[PDB]
């Protein structure tokens, strides 16, 4: 038998993380 | 003493990224 | 001729993914 095959190539980049959460409420209107 | 074995499998896909940034603040409120 | 050698080790894991998309806009501030 021959030598062991070379290491497999590095895996692909991971998928993007979860979408961010909704922002903070606006600046309360003037009374 | 033959040829080299086949290349290993491709590695796992990387971890998921971090959560996205918070969204922009909401619009200012209406005057009373 | 000789048999081919053993399959190589699996590759290393991929890099971390990009951060997620930004969040949606927050709600409008309360009425005055």
């Amino acid at each position: 038998y021959g030598k062991p095959g070379p290491e497999g190539p590095e895996g692909p980049k991971g998928k993007p993380g979860p979408k961010g959460k909704p922002g903070k409420p606006g600046k309360p209107g003037k009374a | 003493y033959g040829p080299d074995g086949d290349p290993g499998d491709p590695g796992d896909p990387g971890p998921d990224g971090k959560p996205g940034p918070d969204g922009p603040d909401g619009p200012d409120g209406d005057p009373g």
